[PDB]
């Protein structure tokens, strides 16, 4: 029993591990003027190219 | 929400310079005009939906 | 009776009851149809009973 | 139906204008009286189920659910006290507000036609409950276990309104009357398996299943007691209840999709069964309890026999009161030393002589003894699933023994063997504990005798 | 830790207690176990099965007595029915 | 939607033709719960302000009831007006088109086959 | 006798009434289904009242003799 | 208590609360008019 | 600043609004972005500090050549068979650079840089000024062209605001900065249902701004830039507190509170043409955007665990700021579930 | 499109590219604006006296207005920056 709730709360915490990491999907922001500023006019002109062929 | 004041108070106002059929300062016909006298002539009543059919 | 005022407190959510109650009959109203018309249910019209319920 | 709804609504004015000291007396009084006319609900006859407005409705077992809230209101709020009476008066009228507020949530939610409008009053009321235990709930570290305790529930309850709204827009009316007599069978793909999933599993996260049923031990710890008998007497037959509407359609669909969650809760059922055994903490043990209880209900659900559901329901109800006053006696012994802790004191036979009875008598009632509502309900669930798998009595009849262990032993070791000695604070009794215990139990036993008003829609 | 002197004792604090467990020993154990439970104890019949048991008994009668044989099965005449085909 | 209906005669709150419809009835419970809900209003206002409330909600309590009722009246009365030429266009083209919604007559069970596999 | 007169509503009445509620959510339902038709349809006709986009209008076209060598 | 002045709100101003009061007559009482109107004028777009 | 020339400026920010509704020439509403641009600088930067400075600067650029994409989108529509009106766009490139440009004026996924910096950068009244008034324009020219739009882009622009926009925020303790992704995530939404059934569009504009303006009001009532300025108003009164956060839960869409309304009629009108997987890729978001703020829940208890609460904070005299409509607007953002059979009024 | 009319789109684009990958100096970025909105000037003007549709030739002028008293209080506030800092 201990095995499938240290399995539940494991995989929960594999889910705030994917939580913990996933403040990685938001600290893929890397906080730089230079970065998501340009690459969102480099996107964007991939979202008119995506838009392009879409 | 687009409102139109301009046609309850009975006021021109943008109407003027709308589109090229409009009476001119001193009239001079525009270049393509009677293809906007036909084309406004097809889609006037109707909803731009099969307007555009 | 007046003196209900010194125990004003109380005599609330009976009136409650009373109301919702009041508020189901009437709504009874509202809800009426097929009165006589269900199929399982016909009856004449008692001498004295122009309604079912 | 509306009669039942305005009562309680002007009972909130009652408590918010009135002098300081006459709050619980107004409460439990007027409260008292709305549950005289939760009695009146019975007309329920025949065939077709009754039918107050067209909005809302009764079948049968919305009945018994309700009438078991409106009768659980004033001996919750009759048992909240001296956990506090100590306060702000603002506090006082803001808990029982609170507890108004979310048995009126209730009622629409057992009253309900029409499923979208279950489905908000659903959420709505689990809004209240979360601020009665998180506001103040004795707070160990506080867990912030009524949060993402919410985030337990929405995480997938929330696509099951995307699924009805599909339902909606399909067949028009989501009246459940009209759902009923307009239900078409859905054949077996991936399309209907992430529906039935969807529904299923949005109400399996309320009563726990094996799976899911960490979602419980800690906020029923962390929980105030009125909003422990709150929780577990009712919001998980919320959930079970839903369960038993929406299964109207997933016709055939519910056989080759059930058998895994089967497995799972009948596993479930003895591995939960188990470990309530070993612990310490006396308020978890009730609750791993909850889990046991809930893993049988469901179990009843998937199965359609109608045996099912009569045994089915009738554990709703039997469980709804069983563990709802035996939470009510761990609180009793906690008020008199502060542990929570199950190994900590010990006797109480030779102390408290009388709170024996009501320790023993309300323990046996979750021994499935034989007359005992709980018995009949787990009874006649045995019985439907044994028609289901000649098999499965192996793991049925040994959640029997260890049910019968588990709820024999915490029957000791908190009420017997020795006193501690160290203790000298107890102060014996009150009168209104034995007005809970007995305001539980009494009924209880009567039901043992007429029970066929909590015996499911088909009977 | 603030327990009472259990001057006499009760719910809450003096000289309103007695008037606690009147309501709530009046209302709760005397109207609403007593009162209902006489209520509930014999309401209506409920799910309309002593009507069930007496309609039984007329109907069973008939069917031994005109002789034909009770409880045909077929919960619709096959008289009136289409069947599909292949 | 519907502003080709209603661009005809533009900001009309209400046309002249609305009063043929049945103007909602005082105690209608929705315009009742707004007044409710001024109630609420002001007591929110009184809580803003220190004073203990149930104080100074004499002329203030009633003022916001009766607006909310007020306003609220006039938006279910247009509210009802809406609903009643969404229902007219419905019908309308309805009848105006025999093709593209057919009647079909609904056959009874008795020409009906299903599967519905029993439980066992 | 006195619990069923006082307290109670005949099967009568409840049973009509909900004949009475299957017909009105009932009609509801299908004139639901019918909207959805409708307004499915629209779109593909664009004939009746609901979807218009006003095209430009014609009121001012100034039909007025003009300079006159054409148009 | 209160030494210090009569902060404004303190005591009642007799001249707002009767232009408030004005309101409620004048709103209130316009309201039921206009139901009693509306009232009457459908029943002129139908018959007895 | 004087107290006569703001009137004389938000007046012209009203009226050059006013404009873009009215107007059915493009060069017009192209005037009236240029006069809420004109105006609403100065509206910013009230106080002098320097923060407003470049945060106003910021929200000039971005928003001013946006404004110029729009008239290059114009001129396009002039050279494909073209008149000046205000109506379905013939050109579908037109209708690209022009849901772009609007995609600008309004904060969108690829465009929605600027939002954030520029909502903590200005002072409150801005930025109830910012993130509601000036909302009102751009879709009031997309409910006009929207037969053109390319389904695609604004479907997308949609769901990439909701995605990233709602996203963010997470490791925020900034308010202004919450408001502004939330304002990105509404808009998200906004603009999703848009090519449907634009009423919804409207309906979740206005139930947004009446959020937005709530959530403002009450950071004037406390003045708070920060959670724990939150919470040190909840030891100094309770009741605006809780009035922010149960405005912050229906703007999380919260089943019984008013926010849930928008969302759930989305989903009617949304699910009932054909795509069903769309919705539900939106509604788990909205679960991501409810649990951080439910995190801003946790920010209170009673009894509470040390906050660190200090002192000479109580107080002998009630504050006399003035506040505006603040309580209609508070029970009209909670209550407001229990109507909309009155959705149909809007339209 | 004629050619002129591709040509000068690719000037506007050449500004606007300018715009939105050099962020070094902020004159630069207003600037580039500004030509691009000459561009825009260009275009109407060509076009609307291509056309021979004169009473929108307007457009130009009242295009070319706020060209200015828009950038006018582009470079105040650009003083106003640079006064922060440098
Ligand atoms: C027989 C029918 C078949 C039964 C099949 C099962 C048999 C075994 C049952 C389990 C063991 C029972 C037992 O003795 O437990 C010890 C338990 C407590 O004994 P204790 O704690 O050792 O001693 C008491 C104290 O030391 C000192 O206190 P005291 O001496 O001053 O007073 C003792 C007595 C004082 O009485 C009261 O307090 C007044 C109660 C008023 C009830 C009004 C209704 O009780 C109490 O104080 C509290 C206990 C009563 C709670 C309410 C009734 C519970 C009934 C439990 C089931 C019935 C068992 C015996 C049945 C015998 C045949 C009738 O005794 C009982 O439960 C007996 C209750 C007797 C009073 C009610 C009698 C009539 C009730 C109606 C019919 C009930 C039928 C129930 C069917 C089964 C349901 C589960
Ligand atoms: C402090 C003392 C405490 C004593 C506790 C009880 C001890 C056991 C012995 C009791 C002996 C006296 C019983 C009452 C006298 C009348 C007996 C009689 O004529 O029976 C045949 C008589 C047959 O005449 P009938 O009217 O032609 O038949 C109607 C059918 O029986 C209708 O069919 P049915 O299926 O309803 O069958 C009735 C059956 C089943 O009834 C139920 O199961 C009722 C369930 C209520 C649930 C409420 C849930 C609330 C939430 O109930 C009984 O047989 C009586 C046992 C329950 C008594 C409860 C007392 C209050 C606690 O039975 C009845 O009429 C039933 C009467 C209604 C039930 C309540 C009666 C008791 C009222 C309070 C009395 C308390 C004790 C007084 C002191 C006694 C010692 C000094
Ligand atoms: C004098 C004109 C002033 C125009 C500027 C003021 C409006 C902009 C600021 C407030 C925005 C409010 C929310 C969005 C609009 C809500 C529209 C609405 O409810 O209209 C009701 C009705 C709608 O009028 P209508 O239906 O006759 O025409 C407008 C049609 N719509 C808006 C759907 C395109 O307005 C009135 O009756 C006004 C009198
Ligand atoms: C649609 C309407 C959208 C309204 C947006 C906000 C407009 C008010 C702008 C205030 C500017 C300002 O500086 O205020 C600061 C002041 C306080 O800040 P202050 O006092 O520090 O500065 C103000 C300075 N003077 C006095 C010189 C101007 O006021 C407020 O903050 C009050 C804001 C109230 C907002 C009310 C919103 C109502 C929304 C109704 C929607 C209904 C839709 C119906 C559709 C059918
Ligand atoms: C009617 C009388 C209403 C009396 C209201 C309460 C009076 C009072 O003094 O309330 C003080 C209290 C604020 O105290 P405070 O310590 O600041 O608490 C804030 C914590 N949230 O403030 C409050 O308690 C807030 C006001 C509570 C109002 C409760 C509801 C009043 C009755 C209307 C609802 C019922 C309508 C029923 C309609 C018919 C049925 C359909
Ligand atoms: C759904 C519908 C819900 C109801 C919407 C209608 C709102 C109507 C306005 C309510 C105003 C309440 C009010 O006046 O509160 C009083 C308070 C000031 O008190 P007062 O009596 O004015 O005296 C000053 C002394 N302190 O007032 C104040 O402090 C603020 C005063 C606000 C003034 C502006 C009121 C505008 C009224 C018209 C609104 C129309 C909206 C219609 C569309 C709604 C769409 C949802």
């Amino acid at each position: 029993q201990k095995s499938a709730s240290s399995l539940l709360d494991l995989i929960w915490l594999e889910t705030i591990l994917p939580k913990t990491i996933s403040l990685a999907q938001m600290k893929m922001s890397t906080t730089i003027t230079s970065q998501k500023g340009l690459i969102k006019l480099y996107f964007l002109s991939f979202l008119i190219t995506i838009l392009i062929s879409t | 929400p687009f409102f139109d004041v301009q046609k309850k108070l009975g006021v021109d106002l943008d109407h003027w310079m709308t589109i090229q059929s409009a009476e001119q300062p001193h009239r001079i016909p525009a270049r393509c005009h009677a293809f906007e006298k036909e084309w406004i002539e097809c889609a006037h009543g109707i909803g731009s939906i099969r307007a555009e059919k | 009776l007046q003196v209900v005022r010194d125990h004003w407190i109380h005599v609330l959510v009976p009136v409650g009851f009373v109301f919702g109650y009041y508020l189901d009959r009437k709504n009874d109203e509202k809800l009426a149809a097929f009165r006589n018309k269900s199929l399982l249910y016909k009856r004449e019209l008692k001498p004295n009973e122009e309604v079912t319920w | 139906m509306l009669k039942y709804i305005i009562p309680t609504m002007m009972l909130m004015p009652l408590t918010w204008l009135s002098k300081n000291s006459m709050i619980w007396i107004n409460t439990t009084l007027h409260s008292l009286l709305i549950s005289l006319t939760s009695l009146l609900l019975l007309n329920q006859f025949g065939d077709n189920s009754l039918n107050f407005s067209l909005t809302f409705f009764s079948d049968s077992l919305s009945t018994p659910l309700l009438i078991l809230t409106m009768w659980l209101l004033p001996l919750m709020l009759m048992a909240s006290q001296h956990h506090l009476s100590k306060e702000n008066l603002a506090r006082k009228k803001l808990f029982i507000s609170m507890l108004i507020l979310l048995q009126l949530f209730l009622i629409m939610t057992f009253t309900a036609t029409e499923l979208i409008f279950f489905y908000i009053m659903f959420e709505a009321t689990l809004v209240p409950t979360l601020i009665i235990i998180t506001r103040w709930g004795n707070q160990t570290e506080r867990l912030n276990a009524g949060l993402y305790f919410l985030f337990y529930t929405l995480a997938g309850s929330l696509p099951l309104l995307v699924a009805l709204i599909y339902i909606q827009n399909t067949m028009g009316s989501l009246n459940f009357l009209i759902l009923q007599y307009w239900v078409q069978p859905m054949p077996n793909s991936w399309s209907n398996t992430f529906m039935w999933l969807a529904c299923m599993m949005a109400f399996m996260v309320k009563m726990p299943l094996y799976g899911l049923h960490l979602w419980l031990p800690k906020a029923h710890v962390e929980a105030p007691i009125a909003g422990s008998m709150v929780l577990a007497a009712i919001l998980l037959k919320l959930g079970g209840y839903g369960m038993m509407r929406i299964t109207l359609l997933l016709n055939p669909i519910t056989d080759f999709m059930a058998y895994p969650f089967i497995m799972l809760s009948l596993w479930g059922m003895i591995m939960t069964s188990s470990i309530c055994l070993r612990q310490t903490d006396l308020k978890s043990l009730i609750a791993y309890s909850s889990v046991s209880h809930m893993a049988l209900v469901i179990v009843a659900i998937l199965i359609q026999t109608p045996w099912s559901y009569m045994g089915a329901t009738a554990l709703m109800i039997a469980h709804g009161l069983t563990s709802s006053m035996l939470f009510c006696l761990a609180n009793s012994n906690y008020e008199r030393v502060h542990s929570r802790t199950m190994i900590l004191a010990r006797g109480l036979q030779t102390l408290l002589p009388l709170m024996a009875a009501w320790w023993l008598l309300a323990s046996l009632t979750n021994l499935a003894l034989p007359p005992s509502i709980n018995l009949i309900g787990e009874l006649f669930v045995v019985m439907s699933t044994f028609s289901w798998s000649n098999i499965t009595i192996i793991l049925m009849g040994l959640n029997m023994v260890i049910t019968a262990l588990y709820s024999l032993y915490m029957l000791i070791t908190t009420q017997r063997g020795k006193h501690t000695h160290h203790i000298n604070n107890i102060l014996p009794s009150f009168t209104r504990e034995n007005a809970l215990m007995s305001l539980h139990m009494l009924p209880l036993l009567l039901l043992s005798l007429n029970p066929k008003i909590i015996l499911g829609p088909l009977y | 830790y603030e327990k009472n002197p259990d001057s006499h004792g009760y719910d809450k604090d003096p000289a309103v207690d007695v008037w606690n467990m009147r309501v709530v020993f009046f209302f709760g154990f005397s109207i609403v176990l007593v009162l209902g439970s006489t209520f509930v104890a014999y309401l209506p019949d409920y799910r309309m099965q002593e009507w069930a048991r007496r309609e039984a008994e007329r109907l069973v009668k008939y069917r031994e007595a005109h002789g034909l044989p009770l409880m045909e099965s077929n919960c619709f005449d096959p008289s009136k029915i289409q069947l599909p085909e292949d | 939607m519907m502003t080709g209906r209603q661009a005809r005669a533009p900001l009309q709150f209400l046309p002249d033709e609305a009063r043929s419809l049945p103007p909602p009835k005082l105690t209608d419970p929705r315009l009742a719960y707004i007044g409710f809900l001024g109630y609420c209003s002001g007591l929110i206002d009184n809580a803003i302000r220190r004073r203990p409330v149930l104080s100074a909600g004499l002329h203030r309590q009633f003022l916001y009831i009766t607006s909310f009722v007020f306003v609220g009246y006039y938006l279910l009365k247009r509210q009802d007006y809406m609903y009643a030429v969404r229902d007219h266009d419905m019908f309308s083209y309805i009848k105006s088109h025999p093709e593209d919604f057919p009647e079909k007559d609904k056959k009874t069970y008795r020409e009906v086959f299903e599967e519905f596999h029993p439980v066992r | 006798r006195w619990i069923a007169r006082t307290f109670f509503d005949a099967p009568e009445k409840n049973y009509e009434r909900t004949m009475a509620i299957l017909q009105i959510e009932s009609e509801k339902a299908e004139l639901r289904l019918k909207e959805l038709e409708v307004r499915r349809l629209m779109r593909a006709k664009g004939d009746g009242p609901w979807f218009q986009y006003p095209t430009i209008d014609k009121a001012l076209i100034d039909h007025s003799p003009k300079a006159t060598p054409d148009n | 208590k209160f030494y210090i002045q009569e902060p404004p709100h303190g005591s009642p101003n007799w001249l707002k609360v009767g232009l408030t009061l004005g309101t409620s007559a004048f709103l209130w009482i316009y309201l039921i008019k206009q139901h009693n109107e509306d009232v009457l004028e459908y029943k002129r777009r139908n018959g007895l | 600043m004087n107290p006569i020339i703001l009137i004389i400026i938000l007046m012209t920010v009203m009226l050059g609004t006013i404009i873009v509704m009215i107007s059915t020439h493009w060069l017009l509403i192209w005037i009236g972005f240029e006069m809420n641009m004109l105006a609403i600088i100065p509206i910013m930067m009230k106080k002098h500090n320097p923060r407003a400075t470049e945060a106003s600067t910021k929200y000039f650029l971005t928003q001013s050549t946006a404004s110029m994409l729009l008239m290059m989108a114009i001129i396009i529509n002039l050279m494909f068979s073209g008149q000046w009106t205000v109506m379905k766009l013939f050109n579908p490139m037109a209708s690209m650079l022009m849901t772009m440009a609007l995609a600008m004026k309004l904060g969108m996924a690829p465009f929605h840089f600027w939002v954030p910096e520029v909502t903590q950068g200005i002072p409150l009244s801005s930025g109830l000024i910012l993130l509601t008034w000036q909302k009102l324009a751009p879709m009031s020219v997309l409910y006009q062209i929207l037969p053109s739009i390319n389904l695609d882009l604004i479907l997308t622009l949609s769901i990439l605001s909701i995605t990233i926009g709602g996203w963010g925020g997470l490791n925020q303790t900034q308010l202004r900065k919450i408001m502004a992704y939330s304002s990105i995530a509404h808009m998200g939404w906004m603009t999703a249902v848009l090519l449907y059934n634009p009423t919804m569009t409207l309906l979740n504009l206005i139930i947004y701004i009446i959020m937005t303006s709530t959530m403002f009001t009450l950071f004037m009532a406390n003045s708070t830039t920060t959670t724990l300025s939150l919470s040190h108003t909840w030891n100094k009164a309770p009741i605006m507190t809780i009035l922010v956060l149960i405005t912050l839960l229906s703007m999380g869409g919260l089943p019984p509170l008013s926010g849930f309304m928008p969302k759930w009629m989305i989903i009617q009108e949304m699910t009932k043409n054909d795509s069903i997987i769309l919705p539900t890729l939106m509604a788990i978001t909205a679960l991501l955007n409810l649990y951080f703020y439910m995190r801003l829940t946790y920010s209170t208890a009673l009894t509470m665990f040390p906050s660190t609460n200090n002192m000479k904070m109580k107080w002998q005299f009630p504050t006399t700021k003035r506040m505006t409509l603040l309580p209609t607007m508070t029970v009209l953002s909670t209550m407001l579930l229990p109507l909309t059979p009155i959705l149909s009024i809007l339209e | 499109m004629s050619l002129v009319y591709m040509n000068i789109m690719m000037a506007f684009t050449v500004s606007l590219t300018g715009l939105l990958m050099y962020r070094s100096h902020l004159m630069s970025s207003l600037l580039c604006l500004e030509g691009m909105m000459l561009s825009l000037f260009i275009l109407a003007t060509l076009m609307i006296l291509n056309s021979h549709f004169t009473l929108a030739s307007m457009m130009p002028i009242i295009l070319l207005v706020f060209a200015a008293c828009e950038a006018a209080l582009g470079l105040s506030l650009l003083v106003m920056v640079s006064n922060t800092y440098g």
